[PDB]
């Protein structure tokens, strides 16, 4: 038995913490929806 | 029982207790999440039931009550925001510049953000508040961290 609960609005925040890099990766997508590096 | 718009946690009533398995987006009367979150199982919205409408395992997407409504995409240049809804924590916008999944069929945006496996399905937003994809399907890179594709469906 699964159920959903509201978590908030879908809005861009004018003061969000910026983090994470921007890696460019060659990947492949198989029939089962799995990504894998090349 | 509810069709309002916003971001939602996807919870389960398992063995003993509740547990957040994923996150979703309700928009235009349709609930959008990732397939590995619900596995095509119906969801409960209070007293009303949400029945799967469309799903694709390769896309890793599922929509309830109607067709996929999210059609925005990353512009390849600007920063985006991950509207992460982790288990037990309030929804938070995490701004980032996406990387690139260079595939056989083209480039796909990817956010190098690592969050609990109950954040799966969290929307990724552009500067205009549009959902350009969902968070939760990606790769673990050569060092051990996680990189999620910006998984979007077709409208």
């Amino acid at each position: 038995d699964m159920y959903i609960e509201r978590a908030g609005d879908i809005t861009w925040e004018k003061d969000a913490e910026v983090t994470g890099n921007s890696p460019r990766l060659d990947v492949a997508l198989d029939e089962s929806g799995d990504f894998s590096l090349v | 029982g509810e069709t309002t718009d916003g971001v939602y946690r996807v919870m389960t009533r398992r063995l003993l207790g509740s547990t957040q398995v994923g996150v979703g987006v309700m928009q235009e009367g349709v609930f959008h999440t990732m397939w590995h979150v619900t596995k095509g199982a119906a969801l409960r919205s209070g007293e009303g039931r949400l029945d799967p409408y469309w799903g694709d395992v390769k896309q890793d997407l599922v929509s309830y009550c109607g067709p996929w409504k999210l059609d925005a995409a990353w512009d390849g240049l600007s920063e985006v925001q991950l509207l992460a809804v982790p288990p037990g924590e309030r929804a938070k916008n995490i701004q980032t510049l996406p990387g690139i999944f260079k595939t056989k069929d083209g480039d796909i945006g990817a956010v190098a953000l690592d969050y609990p496996a109950g954040t799966s399905g969290s929307p990724i937003l552009d500067k205009c508040g549009r959902v350009i994809g969902l968070y939760g399907n990606g790769v673990v890179i050569k060092n051990g961290s996680y990189v999620s594709a910006i998984t979007q469906g077709k409208r």
